[PDB]
C-alpha cells in the first residue's frame, strides 16, 4: 500500500478512485526510483501516458492513446521515432534469449496504431505495421519493415532491407533502395510535422485547472481547507515506521 | 574605371614630379636606430669572423634540443631502482650530438653566405638560396630518396622568407604613415598634424 | 524534524497562506487584478479562434461510472446505488448501476469501467482498458491483469440463452490490446498481446493463447496448451516450467499494480510538494554548498534532520 | 484565403497565450499554485486551428473519446470511449447511424492518406485501425479488421475479425471477407443482410443510454466546480 | 523582494537591497558634493545658496 | 563489402609496434617545472642576447624544429640500459 | 552616428526573440510578450550604443584639437 522507502518518501494522504470526481491521470509521472526523461521538442499528447525509466531522444512524438510502460525495464526511443495512437509499448524484466531486456527503438522508426512492443531491439528507419506484434528477444535489424497484422515470435530476426508479413511472420519481398533511403524516413518526418503542429497550438498550463481551482476557492471559503505540512508528516511517518519495525517480534 | 571599354588602373607621368611634402611640421620618432652590435653581427666581410659570431645562436639552440631530449630520458629512469649504468654517461652524448651537429649546420650556412657574398660582392638572395642548400644538403648525406630533395629545398627557401619578410616588406612600406593625409596624395583635403602620433616610446627591454 | 522556522511559503508551496503584511496584502490585490484582465483577454483571443475557442475543462472518472440500471435485469456483478435528488428532478433516472472492485484493486485514471464490473482484489486495470457491462455482467477474479488498451465486451444471451457474460479466471493475464468479448476463461491463463478472443470461447486452466491470435467462436482451447494463429490453432502443449511462469507474470504485475496504485493516488498538494523535494535534491547534489556544512538533510524529504 | 485564415488564429492564439501569461502571473502573485496542476488536459472535440469536429445534436461522442481535426459526424451515430477519430491532415466523414466503438481508429493522417468516408450503419469493431479508406452503406467491419488506404468496401459486407485489406482492393457486395490477406469467403446470407439496421439502431438506443449517464457526470461535476 | 521571494526571503532581501544601494549612492552624493564645496567641482549653485 | 585501403602489416606485429607505448607515465609537473624555471631566466638573459640577423635567427628557428623531438616518440624509444 | 541605429535595434529585438524560441524548440511566434519586451529594449540599447560612439568621437576631436592636428571647420562638422 504505502512504500516507507520510496525516493521521495511516504503518501501521507492516499485518495481512492471512486472520491475522484475528475480526471487526473498525468502524461508523464514517476514510478517510485525510475524517471522518464524527455527532450524539448517530444510531443506526448494529452491521452498518452509514460511512465517509468523511458528516455525519450529529440523528436520522439508519442501520440493520442499510447501507452509507454518503463516500470520493468528501460525505454529508449531513439530521434525522429513516432509512436502512434493506442499503440504500447513495454519492457519485460528479463529476455528469453538471455540478452538485455530492455525496449530499444532506433531513429526514424515509426510504430503504426495498435502495435505492441515488448523487449524487442528495433532498428533504426524501420516500420511496425499496425496490430503488429514483436515479442520479447525479437530483434529488427535496421531498414526492416513488419507488415500490419504480423507477430514476431520470441526471439526472432527480421534480417535488414526486408519485408516480413504473416503471423507467424515469413519473407516477402526485399525492399528497394529507393524505400529504405526515403521513404521510411519520409513518414517519420511526417508524423514530426504532425506532432509538431499539435504543440504550437498547446498551453503551457491549459485553462483546465480553473474548475479544480473554483472548488479550491469554494472550500477556502467555507473553511474547511486545511493547510498540511507534507514533508513533516512523511517525516514523522517514516520515523514511526522504524520505530514499529523495531519493535516487533515477528 | 569600371567599364568594359577603356582599361582599368590608371597611368602616372614619367616626365612630371611631385616635389615632397613633409607629413607632419615636427617629426618625433619613436624607433630608435640599429645598434653596432647588430652592425657588427651583420658584418660579413670576414668570413671567419662572421661565422663565429653567428654559430652562439645555433650552438644554444641544439643545447635546449638536446637538453629537452635528454631531461625526457632522464624523467623516465626510476630513482627507487638503484642503476648499473651511470645516467650521464648515457645523457651527456645526446646534448653534446645535438648541439655539435646544430653548430656544424650553422657553421656552413654562415659560411657559406659570407663566401659568395664577397665572391659576388653583391648582396642577394642567391647567397641565401645557395647556403642553404648547402647545409640541406649536408643535412641529408646518408638519406633516403626524397630528403636529397627535400632538404636543399627548405633550408634555401628558409633565406628567401627571412629576406621576403625581414628586409623587403619593411623597406617597401616606410613612406604610408596612416595618419594626416595618404602618402601619395596630399592634395586631398584632410587633417595636416603639427606633429607626428606617438603610440609608444622607444623600448628598453 | 530539526528546525521549525522555515518560510511558510516553503511549507505551503501549493497554497501560499492569508496575506499578513501590507507589502503581501497589495501583491495579493495585484494578482486579483491581473487575474481579472488576463481572463479578460483569454476571452477576447478566443473569439477570434473560432468555433470552440481552443477551451478546456476537467473530464469526468471514467474509472469508477455508472450504467442506466434495468429494473428487468437486475445488477448481477456491480452494485446499484442512488442519484443526487436534483440529478433525479433533471434526468430522471432513479437507480444507477457502479462498478464493484476490492480495495487493493487497482483502477488507472485512464481506464474506462462501466456498470456491472466485478473485480476482485489484487487486479488490475490497467491504462486505456475499457470494460464495458451496460448490458451484461462482467467478473474479473483475483490477481487478474487487463493490461493497456484492452477492450473486454458483453452482450445480450437473447432467446438461445447462450451466456453472454464475461467470466475472467484467478491469475489470469490478459495481454496489452487483446480484445476480449463474451467468453470464459478458466484460472492462470494467458491471453496474449493482441489476441481477440470472440463468443463462445471457453480457454481451460493452465493453457496459452498466443500474441495477436483469433480464436473462432464457440471454440474450447482444453488445458495447458499452446494456440496461435489467425485461425487460432494448437502448436504445442505448455511445458511444465511454462507454469510457474504463468504464475510468476500473474505476480510481478501484482507488485506493479501495486507502485502504480501507489503513485497515482497522491493528492494535488502532496504531488507538488514531491516535486519541490525532487527539486531540492537535485540542487543539494552539490556537497560543497554552505548549508550542507550546516546542516544533513533527511534522504526522503530534504529538509534538515541534524546539524554537521 | 488560407493566408488570411492563418494571419487571424495567429493573432487570436498569441492574444489567448498573453491573456492566460498573465492569468499565471496574477496566481503567482496571490500565492496560489493550482496552475501547476498536471490533470488530463483531454478534450473530447479538439480542433487543430480553423478545423473543427461538426457534430450532430443526437450524436453520442465519449469523453474518453477523440474526435479531432475537422470530423464531420452525422446524426444518431456515436463514438465510443477511447476511439481515436483525427482529421487533421485530411478529413474524415461519418455517416448516420454509424458507430465507432472503444479502441478503434479511424484516421487519414498519413502523408498520403486519401479523405476517410464512412457510410450510414456502418459498426466499426473495437480496435480495428481504418486508415485512408471508403466503407459503403451497411458494412460490418470486424473486431480487430485492419483496413489500408485508398481500399473500397462496398455496402451490405461483412468483414470477419482480424481480417486485413490491402490497399486497392475492393470488397464486393453481399459477401463475408477474412484473413490476414482479406479473401471472400461465402456470400452473406438473407438473415445477415437483414441483421445491419438492427445493429445500427441497437447501438443508438445503447448510446442514448450512455448519454443521459454521462450528464449525470457532468452535473457530478458542477456541483464541485459551482 | 523580486529576487528574494525566489528563495521565499522576499521582505528582508527587500530592505537590505534598499538600504544597500541608498546607503552607496548617497555616499556617491555627498562626495560630489564635498568636492564641490573644496572647490574641485562645480560650486556656483553651492556658493549662492550659502554665502 | 566494400572496397577497403590496405592495410600494411601483420595485426599482431602491428598491435605489438602500438603497445610499446605503453610504459610507466611520467608526471608533466617535473617538464614543467624545470621549463618554468630555465625559461624565466632564459627570458632574463634574452634582453641581452645581441642583435642578430633576421636570416640567422629563422635558420636557428629551423634548426630548432628540425631538432626538436616530441614527447612520445622518447615515451615509445625509451630504454632504462646503459 | 548611424541613421538606420534605431530600425536595425528593433528587427535585433526580433532576432532575439526568434531565436529564443527556436532554440528552445518552441515555434516563432511562441512567448509573444517576449518579442516586444526585447523589440523595446533592443531599440533603445542601439541608440544609446549610438550616442556613446559619438561622444567618445568628438572627445577624441577634442585630445587631437588640443595636441595640434589642424582639424578645420568642415572637419569639426564631421563629428557632430
Ligand atoms: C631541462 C628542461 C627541459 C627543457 C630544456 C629547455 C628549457 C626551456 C628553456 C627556455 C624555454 C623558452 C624557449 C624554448 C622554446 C619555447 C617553447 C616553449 O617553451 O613552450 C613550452 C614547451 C612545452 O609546452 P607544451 O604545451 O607542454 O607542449 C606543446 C606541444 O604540443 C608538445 O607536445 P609534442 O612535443 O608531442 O609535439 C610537438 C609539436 C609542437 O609544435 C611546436 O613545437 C611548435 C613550434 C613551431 C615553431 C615555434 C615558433 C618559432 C619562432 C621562434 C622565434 C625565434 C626566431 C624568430 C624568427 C623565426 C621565424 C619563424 O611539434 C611537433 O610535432 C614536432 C615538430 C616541431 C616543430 C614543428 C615545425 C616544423 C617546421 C619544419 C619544417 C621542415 C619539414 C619539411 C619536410 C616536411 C615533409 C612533409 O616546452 C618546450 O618544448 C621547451 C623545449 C625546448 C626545446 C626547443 C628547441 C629549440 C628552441 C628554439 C627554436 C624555436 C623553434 C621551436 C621548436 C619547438 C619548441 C617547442
Ligand atoms: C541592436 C544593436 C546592438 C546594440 C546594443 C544592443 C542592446 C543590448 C541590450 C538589449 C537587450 C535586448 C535583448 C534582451 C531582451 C530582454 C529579454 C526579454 O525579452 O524578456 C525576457 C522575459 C522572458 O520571459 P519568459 O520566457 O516567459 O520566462 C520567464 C518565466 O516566466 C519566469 O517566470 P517568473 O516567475 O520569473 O515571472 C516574472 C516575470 C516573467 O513572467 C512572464 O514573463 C509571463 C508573461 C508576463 C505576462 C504577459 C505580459 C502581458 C503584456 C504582454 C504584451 C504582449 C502582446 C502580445 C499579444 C497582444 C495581446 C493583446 O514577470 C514579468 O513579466 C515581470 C514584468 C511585469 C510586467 C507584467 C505585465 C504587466 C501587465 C501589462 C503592462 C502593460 C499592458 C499594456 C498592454 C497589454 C496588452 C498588450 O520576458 C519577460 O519577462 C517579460 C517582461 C515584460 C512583459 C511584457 C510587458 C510589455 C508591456 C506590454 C506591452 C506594452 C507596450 C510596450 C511599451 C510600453 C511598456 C510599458
Ligand atoms: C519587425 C516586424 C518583423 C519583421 C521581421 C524582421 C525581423 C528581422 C530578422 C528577424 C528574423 C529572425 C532571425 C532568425 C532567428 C533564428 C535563426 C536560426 O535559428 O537559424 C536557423 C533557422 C532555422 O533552423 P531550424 O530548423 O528552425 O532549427 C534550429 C535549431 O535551433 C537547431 O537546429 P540544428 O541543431 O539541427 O542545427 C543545424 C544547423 C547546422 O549547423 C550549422 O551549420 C551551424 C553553423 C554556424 C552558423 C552558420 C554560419 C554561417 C551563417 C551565415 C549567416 C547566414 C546569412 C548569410 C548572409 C551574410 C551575412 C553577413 O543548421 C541550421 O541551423 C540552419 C543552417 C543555416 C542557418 C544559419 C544562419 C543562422 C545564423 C545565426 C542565427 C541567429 C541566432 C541568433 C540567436 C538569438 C538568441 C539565441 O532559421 C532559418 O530558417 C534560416 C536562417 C535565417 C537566417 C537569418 C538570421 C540572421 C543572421 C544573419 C546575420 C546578420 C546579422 C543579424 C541581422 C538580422 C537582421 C536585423
Ligand atoms: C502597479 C504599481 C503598484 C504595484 C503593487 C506592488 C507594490 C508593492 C511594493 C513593492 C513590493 C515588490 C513589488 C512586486 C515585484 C515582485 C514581487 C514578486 O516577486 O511577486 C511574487 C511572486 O513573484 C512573481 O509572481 C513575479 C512577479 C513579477 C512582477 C509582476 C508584477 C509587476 C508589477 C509589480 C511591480 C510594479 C512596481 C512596484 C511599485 C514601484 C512574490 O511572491 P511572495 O513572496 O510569496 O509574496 C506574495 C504574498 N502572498 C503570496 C502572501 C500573497
Ligand atoms: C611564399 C614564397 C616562398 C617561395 C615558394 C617557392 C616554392 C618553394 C620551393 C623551395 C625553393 C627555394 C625557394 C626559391 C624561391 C625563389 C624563386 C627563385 C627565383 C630566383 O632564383 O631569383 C632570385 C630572386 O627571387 C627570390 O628569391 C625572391 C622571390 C620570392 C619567391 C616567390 C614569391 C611568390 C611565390 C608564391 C607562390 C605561391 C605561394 C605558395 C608557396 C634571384 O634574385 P637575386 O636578387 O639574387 O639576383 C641574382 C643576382 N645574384
Amino acid at each position: 500500500v504505502n512504500f516507507y522507502d520510496a525516493p521521495n518518501g511516504p503518501a501521507v494522504e492516499q485518495v481512492k478512485i471512486e472520491d475522484e470526481w475528475y480526471n487526473r491521470q498525468r502524461t508523464e509521472f514517476n514510478i517510485l526510483n525510475k524517471q522518464p526523461s524527455k527532450a524539448d521538442d517530444v510531443f506526448i499528447a494529452p491521452n498518452a501516458v509514460v511512465c517509468g525509466d523511458v528516455d525519450l531522444y529529440q523528436k520522439v512524438s508519442i501520440f493520442f492513446g499510447a501507452v509507454v510502460r518503463g516500470d520493468l525495464n528501460t525505454i529508449r526511443i531513439g530521434e525522429n521515432s513516432t509512436i502512434l495512437d493506442k499503440a504500447v509499448v513495454h519492457a519485460a524484466s528479463t529476455s528469453p534469449t538471455g540478452l538485455n531486456a530492455a525496449t530499444i527503438i532506433g531513429s526514424n522508426v515509426t510504430v503504426e496504431p495498435h502495435a505492441v512492443l515488448r523487449s524487442c531491439r528495433i532498428g533504426d528507419n524501420c516500420i511496425v505495421g499496425a496490430r503488429s506484434v514483436v515479442c520479447e528477444g525479437a530483434i529488427m535489424h535496421p531498414e526492416s519493415v513488419l507488415a500490419p497484422g504480423s507477430v514476431l515470435a520470441p526471439g526472432r530476426q527480421i534480417p535488414s532491407g526486408e519485408l516480413w508479413a504473416g503471423s507467424p511472420a515469413k519473407f516477402v519481398r526485399k525492399l528497394t533502395y529507393y524505400e529504405t533511403s526515403n521513404v521510411i524516413r519520409e513518414s517519420a518526418e511526417h508524423y514530426y510535422d504532425i506532432a509538431t503542429g499539435f504543440r504550437n497550438e498547446t498551453f503551457d498550463h491549459g485553462s483546465a485547472w480553473r474548475d479544480a481551482e473554483a472548488y479550491r476557492q469554494k472550500l477556502v471559503d467555507y473553511k474547511e481547507y486545511n493547510w498540511v505540512n507534507y514533508r513533516e508528516q512523511k517525516y514523522v511517518m517514516r520515523l514511526q515506521r522504524d520505530a514499529a519495525e523495531l519493535e516487533k517480534l515477528l | 574605371t569600371f567599364n568594359y571599354v577603356i582599361p582599368y588602373g590608371g597611368s602616372s607621368s614619367y616626365t612630371i614630379n611631385n616635389e615632397p611634402v613633409k607629413a607632419e611640421e615636427v617629426t618625433v620618432d619613436f624607433s630608435k636606430e640599429p645598434s653596432a652590435s647588430s652592425l657588427k653581427l651583420a658584418d660579413k666581410s670576414d668570413w671567419i669572423a662572421y661565422t663565429f659570431n653567428n654559430v652562439p645562436l645555433m650552438a644554444t639552440v641544439g643545447l635546449l634540443a638536446g637538453a629537452h631530449e635528454a631531461f625526457l630520458h632522464y624523467e623516465r629512469t626510476p630513482i627507487y631502482g638503484k642503476r648499473t649504468y651511470n645516467i650521464i654517461k648515457k645523457l651527456a652524448p645526446i646534448v653534446i650530438n645535438k648541439t655539435a651537429y646544430a653548430t656544424l649546420l650553422g657553421a656552413i650556412f654562415c659560411a657559406t653566405d659570407a663566401l659568395y657574398e664577397n665572391y659576388s660582392g653583391k648582396k642577394s638572395y642567391t647567397s641565401g638560396m645557395v647556403a642553404g642548400a648547402a647545409t640541406g644538403a649536408v643535412f641529408a648525406i646518408g638519406r633516403p630518396l626524397p630528403q636529397p630533395l627535400v632538404w636543399p629545398l627548405v633550408f634555401a627557401a628558409a633565406p628567401v622568407i627571412a629576406d621576403l619578410f625581414g628586409e623587403v616588406y619593411p623597406e617597401s612600406m616606410k613612406s604610408a604613415r596612416g595618419y594626416g593625409t595618404p602618402y601619395g596624395f596630399e592634395n586631398l583635403d584632410d587633417a595636416v598634424p603639427t606633429r607626428n602620433p606617438i603610440r609608444r616610446n622607444p623600448h628598453h627591454y | 524534524s530539526l528546525l521549525k522556522n522555515y518560510p511558510p511559503s516553503y511549507l505551503y508551496p501549493f497554497r501560499h497562506p492569508k496575506p499578513e503584511g501590507v507589502i503581501e496584502k497589495v501583491l495579493f490585490n495585484l494578482g486579483s487584478l491581473f487575474r481579472s484582465a488576463g481572463q479578460g483577454m483569454d476571452e477576447l483571443g478566443s473569439l477570434m479562434l473560432g468555433n470552440g475557442g481552443m477551451q478546456e475543462s476537467v473530464g469526468p472518472n471514467l474509472a469508477y461510472a455508472p450504467v442506466k440500471y434495468n429494473p428487468a435485469a437486475a445488477p448481477k456483478a456491480g452494485i446499484v446505488a442512488p442519484i443526487p435528488a436534483s440529478a433525479q428532478r433533471v434526468l430522471g433516472v432513479k437507480e444507477i448501476v457502479l462498478p464493484s472492485k476490492a480495495e487493493s484493486t487497482f483502477i488507472a485514471p485512464n481506464a474506462n469501467v462501466l456498470g456491472d464490473v466485478k473485480i476482485g482484489a489484487k487486479s488490475s486495470i490497467w491504462y486505456g482498458a475499457v470494460l464495458r457491462g451496460d448490458v451484461n455482467s462482467i467478473e474479473i477474479g483475483d490477481n487478474t491483469n487487463v493490461q493497456d488498451n484492452v477492450t473486454i465486451h458483453v452482450a445480450k444471451h437473447s432467446i438461445d440463452g447462450k451466456l453472454r457474460n464475461t467470466v475472467i479466471g484467478n491469475n489470469v493475464t490478459i495481454g496489452h490490446c487483446a480484445t476480449i468479448h463474451a467468453c470464459t476463461i478458466a484460472d492462470n491463463v494467458i491471453i496474449g498481446m493482441g489476441a481477440t478472443v470472440l463468443d463462445g470461447v471457453k480457454v481451460e486452466s493452465g493453457s496459452i493463447v498466443g500474441a495477436g491470435s483469433i480464436v473462432p467462436p464457440n471454440t474450447v482451447i482444453p488445458a495447458g496448451q499452446v494456440w496461435v494463429g489467425n485461425p487460432a490453432k494448437f502448436i504445442r502443449n505448455v511445458l511444465p516450467e511454462e507454469n510457474g511462469f504463468i504464475a510468476s507474470s500473474a505476480n510481478n504485475y501484482d507488485l506493479l499494480g501495486q507502485q502504480h496504485k501507489f503513485e497515482n493516488s497522491k493528492v494535488f498538494e502532496e504531488m507538488l510538494v514531491e516535486e519541490e523535494i525532487a527539486k531540492d535534491r537535485e540542487l543539494l547534489e552539490d556537497k560543497n554548498l554552505a548549508v550542507h556544512q550546516l546542516y544533513i538533510f533527511d534522504p526522503q524529504t530534504q529538509l534538515a534532520a541534524r546539524p554537521r | 484565403a488560407s493566408f488570411l485564415k492563418t494571419i487571424v488564429w495567429r493573432c487570436g492564439f498569441a492574444i489567448k497565450e498573453t491573456g492566460l501569461a498573465l492569468e499565471t502571473l496574477g496566481c503567482k502573485l496571490q500565492g496560489n499554485y493550482s496552475f501547476r496542476e498536471k490533470c488530463s488536459r483531454h478534450t473530447p472535440l479538439t480542433q487543430y486551428q480553423f478545423k473543427a469536429p461538426s457534430v450532430g445534436e443526437s450524436t453520442f461522442v465519449a469523453p474518453s473519446a477523440l474526435v479531432s481535426g475537422d470530423v464531420i459526424i452525422g446524426e444518431k451515430s456515436s463514438v465510443l470511449y477511447n476511439a481515436v477519430v483525427r482529421g487533421e491532415f485530411k478529413s474524415v466523414t461519418i455517416g448516420e447511424g454509424s458507430t465507432i466503438s472503444d479502441n478503434a481508429y479511424v484516421g487519414s493522417s498519413s502523408e498520403f492518406s486519401p479523405e476517410t468516408v464512412i457510410g450510414s450503419n456502418v459498426s466499426v469493431g473495437s480496435g480495428a485501425v481504418l486508415k485512408g479508406c471508403t466503407v459503403g452503406n451497411n458494412v460490418l467491419i470486424g473486431n480487430n479488421v485492419i483496413i489500408s488506404e485508398k481500399a473500397t468496401v462496398e455496402d451490405n459486407t461483412i468483414l470477419a475479425p482480424g481480417s486485413y485489406v490491402p490497399e486497392d482492393v475492393v470488397v464486393k457486395s453481399g459477401e463475408l471477407w477474412s484473413g490476414s490477406p482479406a479473401q471472400k469467403l461465402r456470400n452473406l446470407d438473407e438473415k445477415e443482410l437483414a441483421l445491419f439496421n438492427t445493429l445500427s439502431v441497437g447501438a443508438t438506443e445503447l448510446a442514448a443510454d450512455h448519454a443521459v449517464i454521462m450528464k449525470l457526470l457532468e452535473l457530478k461535476q458542477k456541483e464541485f466546480i459551482k | 523582494y523580486y529576487l528574494g521571494a525566489k528563495g521565499h526571503t522576499g521582505k528582508a532581501s527587500a530592505y537590505f537591497t534598499s538600504f544597500l544601494a541608498t546607503k552607496s549612492i548617497t555616499l556617491y552624493h555627498a562626495y560630489n558634493s564635498a568636492d564641490r564645496l573644496m572647490g574641485f567641482k562645480e560650486n556656483s549653485r553651492e556658493v549662492v545658496k550659502n554665502v | 563489402d566494400e572496397p577497403k585501403h590496405q592495410i600494411p602489416g601483420n595485426a599482431l606485429d602491428n598491435w605489438a609496434f602500438l603497445r610499446t607505448y605503453a610504459k610507466p607515465l611520467p608526471d608533466m609537473i617535473h617538464y614543467y617545472y624545470y621549463v618554468y624555471l630555465f625559461g624565466f631566466f632564459f627570458v632574463y638573459k634574452v634582453a641581452d642576447f645581441p642583435e642578430y640577423s633576421p636570416r640567422v635567427l629563422v635558420m636557428a628557428a629551423l634548426i630548432g624544429s628540425l631538432f626538436y623531438v616530441r614527447r612520445d616518440w622518447v615515451h615509445r624509444e625509451f630504454k632504462d640500459s646503459p | 552616428g548611424w541613421e538606420y541605429a534605431g530600425t536595425y535595434g528593433a528587427l535585433c529585438g526580433m532576432v532575439y526573440a526568434i531565436g529564443s524560441n527556436v532554440i528552445s524548440g518552441r515555434a516563432w511566434f511562441r512567448r509573444p510578450w517576449v518579442h516586444v519586451t526585447s523589440v523595446t529594449l533592443s531599440y533603445l540599447g542601439s541608440k544609446l550604443l549610438d550616442e556613446v560612439q559619438d561622444t567618445y568621437y568628438l572627445e577624441h576631436l577634442k585630445r587631437v584639437e588640443r595636441k595640434g592636428l589642424q582639424v578645420t571647420e568642415e572637419h569639426k562638422k564631421l563629428f557632430s
